[PDB]
């Protein structure tokens, strides 16, 4: 399990943390959620690769292509609430209190 | 007769590049069936040696078998030379 | 699978890619088709709970296959414990690893 | 007229010319007058690696016929 | 020098991923996953992966172009932050090239990193098979049988995609 | 003149192929002769580097079967040059 | 913390629409050059069009009062920088109506020549610079180079290439210089082919059509009341045009067809815009 | 023996170019009856060396509310790409045999639209962003017509070498077997380099600017350069994989000078074009390739998929 | 269009008032509800069958 | 049948500009290589030529002298280094030199 | 030796700016039309190397068509200190140059001199399209005699 | 190697070209040539708020069709199998559903762009 296993899986960790860490912005939120799809993708094909499980290297392409499937829904949900709300930051939203 | 040819005609005025379209798109698809050649792209396939044709232990019996690269016996593709 | 509609339906869906030992396109295998082929054979119809305690070795090559984990630990040993060997000045590679 | 505009062609027909030959005459001076080798796939890195061990110079292109062995 | 790209390039990575993770403006976010998504593509190619590598290349890049190209649209702020700017995104990036540079010392002096699973620092060069590939791309044979192997596949990826256009249209459509 | 020149290019490829066959026995005979001798000439380097070791075996299996798993390129080329290891690893990538 | 909503719905929030607002000028070159031409837009589709002008108010209107009505006369040059004895003729014709005196025959017979020149001049650089903020720069130059053809006329007649200050109250300055009507027959041989030249490349082109067809379209009423003239009436139905209606000068007695338009959109002006330039020829 | 190789491309190509704004005028010139740059050395054969040195002496000054860094870098990003895009092509032997050189050239002629909207992004203005947003929507509609365009003639290549169009097309062209495609694959090269039926990127009539906004005179002539060097390009990459030539392995001067007589003969199209149509305004060009370019783009891949399966004529994939 | 001038005279060698109507005048101020709906980048076309040369409108 | 008549129609003018040396000093210092029959010469150097057969507009030109009034003219001419009297001649405005 | 040095270096300089003119339009009036028949084939400004470019950020002259209204006076200061700046303003016509016609109006500045620094002014109402081009002929000899290499080293 | 070296010399030649771009002309400036440009007159305050282009459902629909493009981009070594009647029916199946999310697309508005 050489450093560049370490590198993208603490990579990945800090997608995590950037994600779960909404400071002002959805437009950036949603970047950290790309974001761990590179470790994911990335991990994902030096493992198929390394192990030369041929058959198996379809599978990051199948990530890619639910991958930016999601990124389309992200911001396709932003598009309404900075429409009808004006801007991006989380925090406007909270109507839903009560 | 009458429905249809108006139909085809007046798209063919409006919009000739989406009846255009549809027309490969359709010949794409029906056509691969029917050829005859689609047989041959198989063969021609499966005939590429990409990985190497393992030898099997000869215990006898094995009419069909070739002994030798040479030998008669065997798939002969000397139709890829005539096709 | 939950509920096995592949087995009863009686086709395949992802029973192909599940494991590095199948029908690879052009058979080209995998890196540890070996030893997964024996892990995979040795616990069938077993059971998981008699898999995890009798085919163990089997796994164990298997898993050090996947990472190499002691091989590369055995290596990373003998690079060291070289370099300061020969950083001290006890002995010298021999002309085979020069050219 | 018309024909002055060649000169605008020409010298930029020459200028990329140049790549093109550049290119190949390299390559043909890098490798011993034949083409570069190239390895499209591993079994053609394979032969290359082997050019390189057999020649002793460790040099791929440098071939070595039939009076290598005897 | 040249001893392994792998951890050289894969650090660019993470720097660049500490980037767009630190919640700056989006614009430079996207700066910031691009640089980390290039690379990326650069530790896949230097693995063999040649066709995933410039295949993750393609299709993020008109990814986040559309990314980017929404936050000007209607998620720009009227005056944009910058890897400066507030002392938030000052602290959450400097925190970020802090943290991982201190995991690669942390990494590159004893070689027993034991953090969650185990990490030892010997050389991503190690763990290369030898054996050759006949005269076919391994990778480019394994994510071609798509279309032979994979039909299932294609058609819940398919499904799901033209599904995913529906979604879309029927989300932003409104009123 | 699509149809026929690709079709006389795939009787070329079957040429090319069937040319590939016939010298795979050599390249696999002589391959394996050389990955024997890599492993054996870091055999007795590795007896000489550790004798005055606790406890360091020379040559134990990892692996606890008994047949030949494939050698990882790390275990050959280990203590070879640096220009070995570059154009072993990253040399069919690399070359461009 | 307040009940939330009975029907599941708050109030919508303040209005968040921004539409961002330029001025278009006066430096853009498709401007016109002294146009503040500022628009109110919905994003991108336009909302309000407010054509700042004044940007070129010349106090013309004042300095005339203060000139005598030969010292005015060049004035009327310096109005529309294209339409210069057009200009002059309308002048002339009012104060020649104010004397109640009119030209003798062969000055009112060059006044309409020359009108009709300018017709051409006109014509040809509307079209071309159309054609240059539309994105077509090639028929420009064509035609520009026929301008310069024309221009040579009015230095010959006139002295000066642009503000000839030839038709006066009174009929014109002097006469034609000899041989002048020649080289005038040669330029229209010929002219009939450069507008072919000129009208081929973009009637039918299908990147022209789409830029103009069905492309600030007015209706018949619409263009009466909001005082719209010359083409705009033609080129959207209305069949009107002082030359025929209300004819001055000697335009009671040439013959020529004035080119009604029928969708009034960019594309049928610019049709009839061309037409004129053909039917100016016969009247040449 | 490869940094000169290098630079026998780099400073090859930054000529090609740099007399290319020259056969530009002298071009459009002619077909507008004008006669173009014959002032500057004879036939106007110094004109843009004197167009270069001014614009590498005349005071270069950042916008008051640029962003500095995105301003400063966009240039590098565009003249970096055009440069580095030229690597793969086989002339004769390309100077780099990528596997998958289709794939790369590709994914970075993607990337050199990054190049003019962080420049009108940082350059904070009204005409900027404008164009900024034009151009991004412009290129990645047209880009999916470049990439379905590429895969559906490269069918017939078995492969996305390029060093294979050599031998794919030896004996017949190939635009005599996808000349449909050929037609789609022109216009979106004049769409994607941003040449004048969609020019709307600069779109000087209504935008005045958007190429280089406040860009000066070193920023300017990258983006200048960087933009010429794909006009270029997008015919060589036309010419080689729609219009073969002869190549003897022994002798490759003879396809070098054929590889550049089309190029040339394509470039000329691309002024030519430039100089004989309006502009098409953004709905339209949009509309053009979403509602007409791309119904018949995924017809005709259908078609090439199938093709080669019913005449048996699967290209070799090594 | 229907370039025209309001002359008024008082008798002596100068004009008293040179009201000079402009085609373009009336034109312009018709660019509003012709632009109404239409894109920006036809906002050049509407102008450009406009014939509005400025000095005339300016006077 | 007629390009190898325009080559020597080229080739001609080679000769008529008093050899190689002065084909370049024309073409590096008036733009042009069009040859013509010398209509007059002017008291400053001014060499006029006119060719009838050009179209309306270059069928007359002048090459400017090198030197007038201490001030080099080489690759400095100037539009009104015109006497007047060749003016009126030059500008189309008669036809008597 | 260094003067020599700093003499050709000069040359090369001011034959870089002299030989690239790049007209930023401000077509004002009637002015306006005649220099964009020097823009038409018949002379050709093309050919001297000057061309038309907009976006005065990419521009070297001004060529001032047609009489500055006072209300627009501000847009010609903004456009002129926005050019990179080796810069020269051309006057075309008596308006521009002192008022011309309208020197007495209430709205009209008496000359575009009171507004920007000019450079070699051109008489016409309007001055013919050949007589601009003398114009900037006239400006490519005032680049040709500037010193600006030998004054620094001479500073 | 070879690739990074390429990719080395390029950026070190369009960054070369920057350094002589911004510092062998020297520089006479001041606020006022600093000012953004917006065709003479000042500017009203833009550049920076929302400014909402209608293309933003086919600007969003170009990244789902650029994953097409990418589930359908291994086409040519696809062709290399031994069953191409499934491979055929896969391959026109995405072609379908590509061309049928495009339909659907442009029957409900769609492509249009919003006024
Ligand atoms: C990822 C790493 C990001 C690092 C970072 O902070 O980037 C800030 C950098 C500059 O931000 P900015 O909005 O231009 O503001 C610059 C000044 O603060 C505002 O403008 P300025 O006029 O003050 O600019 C000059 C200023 C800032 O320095 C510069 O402008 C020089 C170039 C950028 C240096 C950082 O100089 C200094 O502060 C002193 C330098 C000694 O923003 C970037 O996006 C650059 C990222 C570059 C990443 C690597 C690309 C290869
Ligand atoms: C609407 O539509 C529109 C368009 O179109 C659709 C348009 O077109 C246009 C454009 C307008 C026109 C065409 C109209 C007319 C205008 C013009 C012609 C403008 C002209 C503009 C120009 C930029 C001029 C171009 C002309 C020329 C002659 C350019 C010439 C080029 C050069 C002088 C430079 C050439 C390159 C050189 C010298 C490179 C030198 C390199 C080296 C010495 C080597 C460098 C590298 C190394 C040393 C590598 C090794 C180093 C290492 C490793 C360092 C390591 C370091 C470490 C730290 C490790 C517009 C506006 C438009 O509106
Ligand atoms: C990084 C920096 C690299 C620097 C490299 C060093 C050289 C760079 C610049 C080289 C050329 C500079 C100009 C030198 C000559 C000059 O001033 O010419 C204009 C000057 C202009 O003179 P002028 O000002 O009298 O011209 C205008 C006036 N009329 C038209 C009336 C004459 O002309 C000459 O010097 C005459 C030169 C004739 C030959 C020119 C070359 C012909 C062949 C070209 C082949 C292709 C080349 C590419
Ligand atoms: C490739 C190009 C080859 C030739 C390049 C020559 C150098 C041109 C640089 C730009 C002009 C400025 C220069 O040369 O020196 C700056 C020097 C700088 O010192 P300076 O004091 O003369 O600067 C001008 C005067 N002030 C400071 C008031 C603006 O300026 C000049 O030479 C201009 C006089
Ligand atoms: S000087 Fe004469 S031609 Fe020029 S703008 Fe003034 S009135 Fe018009």
């Amino acid at each position: 399990m050489p450093l560049v296993y370490m590198n993208i899986i603490m990579a990945f960790a800090i997608a995590l943390a950037g994600l779960l860490m909404y400071r002002s912005h959805l437009m950036s939120s949603l970047l950290c959620l790309e974001g761990m799809m590179l470790s994911l993708f990335i991990m994902s094909t030096l493992i198929i690769l390394n192990t030369h499980f041929t058959l198996a290297n379809m599978m990051p392409i199948i990530l890619l292509v639910f991958a930016a499937c999601e990124a389309a829904l992200g911001l396709s949900l932003l598009v309404m609430v900075s429409n009808t709300y004006g801007t991006d930051y989380v925090q406007n939203l909270n109507l839903l209190q009560c | 007769a009458g429905r249809i040819a108006s139909f085809l005609k007046n798209a063919w005025a409006k919009e000739p590049v989406l009846v255009a379209s549809f027309a490969i798109g359709g010949l794409a698809i029906i056509l691969p069936s029917l050829s005859p050649y689609t047989n041959y792209a198989i063969r021609i396939n499966r005939a590429t040696p990409y990985n190497y044709p393992v030898p099997l232990r000869d215990d006898g019996n094995m009419p069909d078998v070739p002994s030798h690269p040479q030998d008669p016996q065997g798939p002969s593709l000397e139709w890829l030379k005539n096709l | 699978p939950f509920f096995d509609v592949q087995k009863r339906l009686g086709l395949d869906l992802d029973r192909w890619m599940t494991i590095q030992s199948a029908e690879q396109p052009h058979k080209i295998p995998g890196r540890c088709h070996a030893f997964e082929k024996e892990w995979i054979e040795c616990a069938h119809g077993i059971g998981g709970i008699r898999a995890e305690k009798e085919c163990k070795i089997e796994f164990d090559d298997f898993v050090e296959c996947l990472l190499r984990q002691k091989t590369m630990k055995r290596l990373s040993a003998i690079k060291r414990q070289r370099d300061k060997l020969i950083k001290e000045g006890k002995y010298t590679p021999p002309p085979h690893h020069l050219g | 007229m018309w024909f002055e505009i060649l000169p605008g062609i020409a010298v930029m027909a020459a200028c990329l010319f140049i790549p093109g030959m550049a290119t190949a005459h390299i390559h043909k001076f890098t490798n011993g007058g034949k083409e570069k080798r190239v390895a499209h796939f591993s079994y053609q890195w394979n032969l290359m690696e082997r050019d390189r061990c057999i020649s002793g110079v460790n040099r791929y292109h440098v071939t070595k016929g039939l009076e290598n062995i005897d | 020098m040249t001893m392994y790209i792998a951890f050289i390039l894969s650090t660019i990575f993470v720097i660049g991923f500490v980037g767009f993770s630190s919640k700056p403006s989006p614009i430079y976010g996207g700066l910031g996953l691009i640089v980390s998504g290039g690379v990326g593509c650069g530790i896949v190619l230097n693995f063999g992966g040649s066709f995933l590598g410039l295949m993750v290349f393609l299709i993020y890049l008109g990814g986040m172009l559309v990314v980017f190209g929404y936050t000007t649209a209607m998620a720009t702020e009227m005056y944009p932050e910058v890897w400066v700017s507030n002392k938030t995104v000052f602290g959450a990036f400097v925190s970020g090239l802090m943290m991982e540079f201190c995991m690669v010392y942390y990494a590159l002096k004893e070689e027993e990193v034991e953090i969650i699973f185990k990490f030892n620092g010997l050389g991503d060069w190690v763990i290369y098979d030898t054996g050759d590939s006949g005269f076919f791309s391994e990778e480019a044979m394994g994510i071609a049988a798509l279309y032979s192997y994979g039909t299932w596949l294609v058609i819940v990826t398919g499904w799901s995609l033209l599904i995913g256009v529906v979604v879309i249209m029927e989300i932003t459509r409104g009123n | 003149s699509m149809m026929k020149w690709n079709r006389e290019r795939r009787r070329l490829q079957i040429e090319d192929f069937e040319a590939r066959i016939a010298l795979m026995p050599l390249f696999q005979a002589e391959k394996d002769r050389r990955v024997l001798q890599m492993l054996r000439e870091n055999l007795e380097e590795e007896a000489i580097i550790m004798k005055d070791v606790p406890d360091w075996k020379v040559g134990e299996s990892v692996f606890h079967t008994t047949r030949w798993v494939t050698p990882m390129m790390g275990e050959l080329y280990g203590l070879r040059t640096n220009e070995e290891i570059l154009s072993a690893t990253y040399g069919f990538i690399w070359y461009t | 913390w307040k009940p939330p909503p009975w029907n599941d719905v708050d109030p919508p929030k303040d209005t968040l629409v921004s539409n961002l607002t330029l001025n278009f000028g006066p430096q853009h070159p498709a401007a016109h050059g002294v146009l503040r031409l500022v628009m109110e837009l919905s994003g991108e589709m336009v909302r309000k069009c407010d054509p700042h002008i004044g940007l070129l108010h010349r106090g013309t209107e004042k300095l005339i009062e203060y000139k005598t009505y030969l010292q005015a006369l060049p004035y009327f040059d310096r109005l529309d920088y294209v339409s210069m004895m057009c200009n002059e003729q309308a002048y002339s014709l009012a104060v020649e109506k104010l004397l109640n005196i009119q030209p003798p025959p062969r000055a009112q017979w060059i006044r309409v020549l020359f009108g009709e020149i300018t017709r051409l001049l006109n014509h040809i650089m509307a079209v071309t610079t159309h054609a240059l903020d539309i994105g077509a720069m090639t028929p420009f130059f064509w035609m520009f180079e026929e301008r310069e053809k024309m221009f040579e006329f009015y230095e010959r007649v006139s002295g000066a290439r642009m503000h000839a200050a030839y038709i006066r109250p009174g009929g014109v300055h002097q006469d034609l210089p000899l041989g002048l009507l020649d080289d005038i027959y040669e330029f229209s041989k010929n002219f009939s082919f450069r507008i072919d030249e000129l009208e081929e490349m973009l009637t039918n082109n299908r990147i022209w059509r789409n830029r103009t067809v069905d492309i600030g379209v007015v209706t018949a009423e619409d263009a009466l009341n909001y005082g719209f003239s010359g083409v705009m009436l033609r080129g959207s139905g209305i069949q009107w045009d002082l030359r025929k209606t209300q004819p001055y000068d000697v335009y009671d007695q040439v013959e020529f067809d004035v080119p009604i338009g029928s969708r009034g959109d960019c594309y049928d002006r610019y049709l009839c815009r061309v037409e004129e330039m053909r039917q100016s020829l016969r009247i040449i | 023996m490869f940094m000169i190789n290098i630079l026998s491309l780099i400073i090859p190509i930054l000529l090609a170019v740099a007399f290319l704004t020259l056969v530009e005028r002298k071009v459009l010139g002619y077909m507008q009856l004008r006669k173009g740059p014959n002032v500057v050395g004879p036939y106007g054969l110094l004109q843009p060396i004197a167009d270069a040195l001014k614009l590498v002496t005349k005071e270069p000054l950042r916008p008051g509310t640029s962003s500095i860094s995105m301003f400063i870098i966009a240039p590098i990003l565009g003249l970096s790409l055009a440069l580095t895009m030229w690597v793969p092509l086989p002339m004769p032997y390309p100077l780099i045999n990528m596997n998958l050189g289709v794939l790369f050239m590709l994914a970075m002629s993607s990337l050199a639209v990054y190049s003019i909207l962080w420049s009108g992004w940082a350059s904070n203005s009204k005409y900027a962003l404008i164009g900024a947003l034009r151009a991004v929507a412009q290129t990645i509609s047209y880009e999916v017509t470049l990439a379905i365009i590429l895969l559906s003639v490269l069918l017939m290549n078995g492969s996305y070498t390029l060093s294979t169009l050599i031998t794919t097309q030896e004996h017949i062209w190939m635009i005599f077997t996808s000349w449909p495609l050929a037609m789609m694959w022109f216009i979106s090269t004049l769409a994607e380099t941003n040449r004048a039926p969609f020019d709307l990127t600069e779109g000087e009539s209504e935008l005045v600017s958007g190429f280089n906004v406040e860009y000066a005179a070193g920023p300017f002539a990258m983006f200048f350069m960087a933009e010429y060097a794909n006009i270029i390009m997008m015919n060589a990459f036309t010419a080689i994989l729609f219009l073969g030539a002869s190549h003897d392995p022994h002798t490759p001067e003879l396809y070098t000078i054929n590889f550049v007589l089309k190029t040339l003969a394509l470039t000329i199209t691309f002024l030519w074009i430039r100089a004989s149509y309006p502009r098409f305004r953004y709905d339209q060009l949009m509309h053009l390739l979403w509602k007409s370019f791309l119904p018949l783009t995924l017809a005709l891949c259908m078609w090439h998929i199938s093709l080669p399966i019913m005449t048996a004529s699967i290209p070799p994939q090594s | 269009g229907e370039f025209g001038v309001y002359l008024v005279s008082d008798g002596s060698s100068r004009p008293y008032r040179c009201k000079i109507k402009a085609p373009g005048f009336a034109h312009l101020a018709g660019l509003d509800k012709m632009s109404k709906g239409h894109m920006l980048a036809d906002v050049v076309a509407i102008i450009g069958t406009q014939d509005i040369v400025f000095g005339e409108v300016d006077r | 049948m007629e390009l190898v008549q325009v080559l020597r129609r080229g080739l001609q003018q080679v000769s008529g500009h008093g050899g190689l040396r002065g084909y370049l000093r024309v073409l590096f210092r008036a733009n042009d290589v069009r040859v013509g029959t010398l209509v007059g010469e002017d008291k400053y150097g001014n060499k006029y030529y006119e060719d009838n057969k050009q179209f309306f507009g270059r069928h007359r030109w002048v090459i400017y002298t090198t030197e007038m009034n201490g001030r080099d003219t080489f690759w400095d001419v100037d539009g009104s280094m015109v006497p007047p009297e060749w003016h009126r001649w030059l500008h189309c405005m008669t036809d008597d030199p | 030796r260094g003067e020599y040095v700093v003499a050709k270096l000069d040359d090369l300089v001011n034959w870089a700016r002299r030989s690239s003119l790049w007209p930023m339009t401000f077509g004002l009036a009637c002015c306006a039309v005649e220099m964009m028949h020097m823009a038409a084939p018949r002379y050709d400004m093309d050919r001297f190397g000057v061309v038309f470019r907009a976006s005065p950020r990419q521009s070297d002259v001004m060529i001032v068509a047609g009489t500055l209204t006072n209300k627009m006076a501000p847009a010609l200061r903004k456009v002129y200190d926005q050019m990179p700046e080796p810069r020269y303003v051309v006057s075309m016509g008596s308006c521009a140059n002192g008022g011309g016609y309208y020197h007495y109006s209430y709205s009209v500045v008496r000359g575009c001199d009171r507004i920007v620094p000019v450079d070699i002014y051109v008489p016409g109402c309007p001055p013919t399209a050949e007589a601009l081009l003398y114009g900037i002929l006239q400006l490519q000899r005032k680049i040709k005699r500037e010193k600006r290499l030998r004054i620094w080293y001479r500073r | 190697m070879n690739i990074m070296l390429t990719l080395l010399t390029n950026v070190t030649l369009a960054s070369l070209l920057v350094l002589i771009a911004f510092w062998l002309p020297q520089l006479n400036a001041y606020s006022e040539k600093t000012s953004p440009y917006e065709c003479g007159f000042d500017p009203m305050g833009s550049a920076r708020l929302p400014f909402s282009m209608k293309f933003f459902l086919v600007a969003i629909t170009f990244l789902l069709f650029d994953l097409e493009i990418a589930l359908l981009l291994p086409l040519p070594w696809a062709s290399q199998t031994n069953n191409l009647k499934t491979m055929l029916t896969m391959a026109l199946f995405l072609l379908i559903l590509l061309a049928a999310s495009l339909a659907y697309e442009w029957t409900q508005k769609g492509l249009e762009w919003a006024e």
